[PDB]
């Protein structure tokens, strides 16, 4: 409940002797906490801003482990026309973060949006481009923006609206279904810009992969008044180590210029602790980056800033307590610190102060509980240190004062042939009392029934140590 | 239980201190001033506030302030600033260091007078110059030499309290307990402020970075052999700190004794406070306790001589005289008297023998008789 | 003979700097006053300005085992003259010249059965383009069946060779053309990787360690951190997937014509050791002061 | 002794110097007890002290 | 082996401080009633020394 309380059953009764006692201290809390040791990397998009957009049927790849992605930073460049998403919010793109992605973009105009769909079975469903059935996806299509000119526009829109392969007896034709991330056999016959709508594309196939002939038929869309692509995006949970992610936006919070002065719980990329980070001059190695103590601990760190830094400690006050018996009183004192520490920042069980001024500066420390006072005490009971003692009022609360300096009888030393004796005129028997413990108390031990208690297997056991008792 | 032992340590050394402090205190006194000893330049131990001595001392010692007006206050910017870091307080010592000013000048202030009588009922603040007459008087030195002498054994005095002011070093043996009782109370706290990095079996000193790696089954016998550690290491420390008290309370009863014995009085002992037949002492307080210098007596360029063992009339051989704290001497320039500690031949009187029973080892004469 | 109170060739802590103390380190270090392995460089042959066969030591039909690594002492004569091996009556300039070095599990014998000869997987160290390029490469080393050739006749020794006119063209000398004196008697095959590293040319002494971890064999230098300094800090972790039993230096030869050989340095090897020492970081905390224990 | 393995050192004072201090003692103990004041050395014959 | 020499460092200490506390009273005893005839009863001989 409080100190009174850890001083009661401390003593293991309801009463206790009269003085100064150590409670349990107190710490001042954390005000946060900084990490900052090692930044990533941020990731590429530049290619898929640049150049020539390839067609639906030559969507071209981007992939993405351990790299910084911002959706701020990205989907703000797209002149966003349509927008869907399969198995995934479509706020968790831009804000959770993922083990690996795959992007590919390719060119794709709004007329022939409604070919994106999974359960579509037209020809940008059938040859050119598949979504994931295991994986959420999104599909974006956009438009360059009309103040972009980084990327270009292609001739003209061309895509695959009839695929298969005629096999070796030229009679039996099997269409070529195209997967996530995959190409179909076609496009390696079909150029990357169809010459125009209704074009035949023929090949031979080698007799090993089955014989036959393959066949193509490629259809072109002009270019409207803007080029309009198609961006998706398939993310992957448990194939790699869940590294892509945004933005740290914590830059004003978890440096260490934000926290001057203030206990913080540093997270310094392997190295984890309470402490207090101040700005320092360059000690020691600057490469290592981490410098130590002779008892392991850290003193010091070099911040990305070029601004070294120490570290001592999150470091707080103990509290002792005076109390009295007789008269329910009592006071609470924090040494060597000054009076700066009140009732906000705690830790442990709680505070102990009745009587409701309240922070007094002593050389000791700050005492709650005490009053200023011009008293003179030469037979203190409750030595507070230094000079300093307190004193109950015979209900009032205590009263400070100093130890009082007895004084001797003063006497003038003359400089004359004459002298100036002290005598004493009056006198008592005084009775001095003292003790002196000359015996202890003569005690004898059995070993062997103390330590074994008559059972026949403990001295069974017992009968290898041997000597021990003796 | 740790708890209950250190109070206890700590109640017996305040109280063992206040008996010390009590039993010191003189009873009456004669204010400091500058002229203290007259034509000695004692001034060194005139305080003026602590003395020059003592301000020397704690300089030239290795001590780091107890932080007692602004510790956590320069923890706050920048070893005992290392006191929470392990967790322990450092108490202020009983006594204010101006109450040990009060105190020192009080007993430098009182030697003067505690010195001439037996008993402690009166106090005799004879000026320090007739104080040192009458020691030596007590050592068996003449008074013709004192009344003769004064200058060279001033100027023998200022000197020897001048020349240990330039001996503060390794040489003082002094000072190398003083330092190695500094140093053991800081290994003594170092022992706690180091230890923590311990691990005694565990594979991190550090319970918050155990309990952020490991899953709580193993964490709990890893906190368990640390916790172990720790207590059984600060049981050797309950028990060090015990057996450090008692031996500080013996060697404060022996303090007492000593500054009892032969501060307060001139003692007989052969070289219990000072090598050498003693004949004052000085005391001031020290960074862990108390520090004594004595001045005594050493002689130098001894000669052999012949002597007697009485005086006894050829006619009368039942009158025999006695040396009364000296020596009956044969000058060679016909007896004469010498001192206990001097040569100084001076004519026999009857202020400095005792009429003494005859017998037959003494020496017949009836040439030269003594008055 | 290495003085560790003049502080030569000692591997720093690796994460762990401090400022103003004498700590005590259990580490790997070498014996205090070792007289080591030092070996020399010296040119070939040279009538003139025509360059001749090569003049190299046995160095190569010499194999230790690498135990717990070694250290390598680099330039300790530079800014002074010195006697040439190939011409005794000779002294020129002391110049500075950088090692190669071969690692290896595996021990074995060559065509001829000379002692030497390493199989399967093998490191290769080598300094190139007049020492500013340090190209590292870990791969299966085939050797050449020719004349003067390991797997061929007339086998004495493999070496390489640098010619200051060609090799070299002060400044375009980054045709790594001593790597084609190596792919003159041997060639690589199925190799892991292939590490270069950049470093200016100077006059000054240098330390480099070629010790290892477990998990990786790593690359420790003064070079990257303290060019006035000769403290080992990490520059390189060379992924290795296994422990390397045995090391060897490669013997090097120059082409340098008649009238301009230039007097070489001597390089010095020293084993390392488990063992404790006393450190005394400085205020700057590198080490500039160091005893042994033992 | 060495079995265990530890040094038994010896002692500071020899047999000889030591015994000549015990002789030294022996000497004064006859004549310093007769005058208090350590300085002046009284070696009477020892029946008469 | 360490746990032994441990125990044996602390009785060797403890030892080492009571030798000291022993040479010192001897020492006073030496230059008390040695030196000196003490009138002090019994400190070192029973009855009048
Ligand atoms: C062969 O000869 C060359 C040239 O004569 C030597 O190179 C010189 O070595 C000295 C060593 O004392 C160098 O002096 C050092 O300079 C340091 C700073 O100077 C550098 O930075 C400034 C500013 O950029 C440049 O102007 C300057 O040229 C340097 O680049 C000082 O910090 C050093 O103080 C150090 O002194 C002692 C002993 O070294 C250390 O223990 C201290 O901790 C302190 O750090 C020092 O004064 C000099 O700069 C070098 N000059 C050149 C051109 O390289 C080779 O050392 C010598 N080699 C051999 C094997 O003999
Ligand atoms: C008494 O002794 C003190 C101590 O040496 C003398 O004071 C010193 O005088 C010198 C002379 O310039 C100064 O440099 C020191 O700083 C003084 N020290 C102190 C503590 O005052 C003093 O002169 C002596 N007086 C007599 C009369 O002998
Ligand atoms: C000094 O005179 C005395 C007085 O007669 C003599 O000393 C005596 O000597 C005898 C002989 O042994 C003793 O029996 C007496 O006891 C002595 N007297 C006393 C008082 O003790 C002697 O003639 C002279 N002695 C010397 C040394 O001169
Ligand atoms: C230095 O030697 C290396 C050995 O691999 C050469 O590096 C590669 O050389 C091939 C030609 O076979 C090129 O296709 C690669 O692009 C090179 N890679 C690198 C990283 O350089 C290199 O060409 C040589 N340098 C020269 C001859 O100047
Ligand atoms: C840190 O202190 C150094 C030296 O006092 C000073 O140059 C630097 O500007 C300081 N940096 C900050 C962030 O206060
Ligand atoms: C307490 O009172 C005394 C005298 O009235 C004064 O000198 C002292 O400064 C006061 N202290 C505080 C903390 O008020
Ligand atoms: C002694 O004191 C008196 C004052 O009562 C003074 O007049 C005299 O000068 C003093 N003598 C000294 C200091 O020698
Ligand atoms: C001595 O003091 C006691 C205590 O008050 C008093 O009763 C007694 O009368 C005093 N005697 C003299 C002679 O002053
Ligand atoms: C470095 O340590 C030495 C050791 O005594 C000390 O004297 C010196 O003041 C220290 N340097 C600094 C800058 O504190
Ligand atoms: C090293 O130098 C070569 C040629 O001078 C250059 O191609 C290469 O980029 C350089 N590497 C570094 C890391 O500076």
């Amino acid at each position: 409940f409080n100190d009174l309380s850890q001083l009661h059953c401390s003593y293991e009764s309801f009463d206790v002797e009269s003085g100064v006692y150590s409670v349990s201290s107190f710490e001042a809390k954390p005000s946060g906490s900084v990490v900052e040791q090692a930044e990533g990397v941020e990731c590429d998009f530049s290619p898929l801003l640049s150049g020539t957009p390839p067609q639906v049927y030559n969507f071209k790849r981007l992939v993405f482990t351990n790299c910084n992605y911002n959706l701020t930073k990205l989907l703000s460049l797209f002149s966003v026309n349509d927008f869907t998403c399969s198995q995934i919010s479509p706020a968790a793109i831009a804000s959770n973060c993922y083990s690996s992605l795959i992007l590919d973009y390719f060119s794709y105009p709004l007329s022939m949006k409604s070919d994106l769909s999974v359960s579509s079975a037209g020809p940008i469903s059938q040859f050119n481009y598949k979504q994931s059935f295991s994986n959420p996806t999104c599909l974006i299509l956009a438009t360059v923006p009309h103040n972009l000119t980084t990327i270009t526009k292609p001739l003209k829109y061309s895509y695959i609206n009839k695929c298969s392969r005629l096999l070796s007896d030229d009679r039996t034709e099997v269409p070529q279904l195209v997967n996530a991330n995959q190409y179909s056999p076609c496009v390696s016959i079909v150029p990357s810009t169809v010459w125009e709508d209704g074009d035949y594309y023929r090949k031979q196939l080698s007799p090993l992969e089955g014989g036959g002939w393959l066949v193509a038929s490629g259809s072109t869309v002009a270019m409207t008044e803007q080029l309009q692509m198609g961006f998706g995006i398939t993310v992957q949970y448990g194939t790699d180590t869940n590294s892509v992610c945004p933005k740290l936006e914590f830059a004003n919070d978890t440096k260490i210029a934000s926290q001057l002065g203030n206990c913080v719980e540093y997270s310094l990329y392997g190295v984890s602790g309470r402490g207090v980070f101040q700005n320092c001059t360059a000690v020691g190695v600057r490469q290592q980056r981490f410098v130590y103590d002779a008892y392991q601990n850290l003193v010091g760190y070099y911040s990305d800033d070029g601004n070294y830094y120490c570290l001592r400690a999150c470091v707080s006050v103990p509290v002792s307590v005076i109390y009295d018996k007789e008269t329910k009183t009592h006071a609470t004192l924090f040494g060597s610190v000054a009076c700066e520490h009140i009732s906000s920042t705690m830790s442990q069980y709680s505070r102990s102060t009745r009587s409701m001024y309240g922070p007094l500066q002593t050389p000791v420390g700050c005492v709650l509980g005490l009053v200023n006072s011009s008293l003179f005490v030469e037979d203190c009971k409750l030595p507070l240190g230094q000079s300093l003692c307190a004193l109950p009022d015979t209900p009032g609360e205590m009263r400070l004062a100093s130890i009082a300096f007895n004084h001797p009888i003063q006497v003038d030393q003359l400089n004359s042939s004459y002298f100036k004796l002290s005598i004493p005129t009056n006198f008592s028997f005084g009775v001095t009392q003292e003790y002196i413990q000359t015996t202890i108390q003569k005690v004898t031990v059995d070993c062997k029934q103390y330590v074994c208690n008559g059972f026949q297997k403990c001295e069974q056991l017992l009968r290898e140590y041997g000597q021990f008792c003796s | 239980k740790i708890n209950q032992a250190l109070h206890g340590a700590n109640l017996r050394q305040d109280d063992s201190v206040r008996n010390l402090f009590a039993s010191v205190k003189s009873s009456q006194s004669s204010p400091i001033i500058p002229g203290f000893g007259g034509d000695f330049n004692l001034t060194l131990l005139e305080p003026v506030a602590r003395s020059a001595i003592e301000d020397l001392l704690f300089d030239k010692v290795t001590i780091a302030d107890p932080g007692y007006m602004q510790g956590y206050d320069d923890c706050m910017q920048q070893l005992i600033c290392a006191q929470y870091v392990a967790g322990y307080k450092v108490l202020p010592p009983l006594m204010d260091v101006n109450m040990e000013a009060a105190y020192t000048s009080s007993l430098l202030g009182s030697i003067a007078g505690v010195g001439w009588t037996a008993g402690l009922s009166s106090f005799a603040a004879i000026p320090f110059a007739q104080s040192i007459f009458y020691r030596l008087n007590g050592v068996g030195i003449t008074q013709q030499v004192l009344s003769e002498n004064q200058k060279l054994i001033a100027n023998k005095f200022n000197q020897a309290l001048g020349a240990m002011q330039t001996g503060f070093t390794t040489t003082n043996e002094a000072f190398q307990k003083v330092q190695d009782a500094v140093n053991n109370n800081a290994q003594a706290l170092s022992k706690l402020a180091s230890e923590l990095s311990n691990t005694f079996g565990a594979i991190s000193a550090s319970i918050g970075d155990i309990i952020q790696r490991l899953d709580p089954p193993e964490q709990d016998a890893q906190i368990d052999r640390l916790i172990n550690g720790r207590l059984t290491t600060l049981n050797a420390f309950v028990a060090q700190q015990l057996v450090r008290s008692e031996s500080a309370a013996l060697s404060a009863q022996l303090a007492k004794d000593k500054v009892n014995e032969c501060v307060k009085a001139q003692s007989k002992r052969s070289g219990f406070c000072g090598q050498g037949t003693h004949i004052v002492s000085f005391v001031v307080n020290a960074p862990n306790g108390l520090y004594f210098m004595h001045v005594g007596y050493y002689p130098s360029n001894h000669i052999e001589v012949v002597s007697a063992y009485g005086l006894c009339d050829a006619a009368n051989p039942t009158n025999c005289i006695a040396p009364v704290n000296g020596y009956f001497i044969k000058t060679n320039n016909e007896w004469s008297y010498t001192g206990s500690s001097f040569y100084a031949p001076e004519p026999i009187t009857s202020l400095n023998t005792k009429y003494v029973a005859p017998q037959v080892t003494y020496q017949n004469i009836s040439t030269n008789l003594p008055p | 003979p290495i003085d560790v109170s003049k502080a030569d060739g000692i591997i720093y802590p690796q994460g762990r700097t401090y400022s103003n103390i004498t700590i005590t380190y259990q580490g790997l270090f070498p014996y205090q006053g070792d007289h080591g392995d030092m070996y020399v460089y010296s040119a070939g042959h040279a009538t003139g300005t025509t360059p001749q066969k090569l003049f190299v030591a046995n160095y190569s039909q010499d194999v230790k085992q690498f135990a717990n690594g070694f250290v390598v002492r680099i330039g300790a004569a530079a800014n002074s003259t010195g006697t040439v091996i190939i011409s005794p009556s000779t002294s020129a300039t002391i110049r500075k010249i950088y090692p190669a070095f071969m690692l290896g599990s595996s021990v074995g014998n060559f065509s001829d059965g000379k002692m030497g000869r390493f199989f399967n997987h093998t490191l290769v160290l080598l300094p190139d383009g007049c020492g500013t390029l340090l190209r590292a490469f870990y791969c299966i080393l085939e050797p050449r069946s020719g004349n003067h050739c390991p797997a061929g006749n007339s086998y004495t020794s493999f070496a390489t060779y640098h010619t200051p006119a060609t090799d070299c063209s002060d400044g375009n000398y980054n045709r790594n053309a001593s790597l084609n004196s190596f792919k003159e008697y041997f060639n690589l095959r199925n190799c892991t990787f292939m590490y270069t590293y950049n470093i200016t040319e100077d006059e000054i002494l240098e330390w480099f360690g070629i010790t290892q971890t477990a998990q990786g064999v790593h690359l420790f230098s003064s070079r990257y951190v303290d060019l006035y300094g000769g403290n080992m800090f990490q520059f390189a972790t060379l992924p290795v997937y296994d422990t390397i039993k045995y090391y060897s230096i490669i013997p090097h030869s120059i082409r340098s014509i008649q009238s301009d050989r230039k007097a070489w340095a001597a390089f010095y090897v020293y084993k390392l050791q488990p063992l404790t020492f006393l450190l005394d970081f400085s205020v700057d905390g590198y080490i500039r002061r160091a005893i042994d224990c033992g």
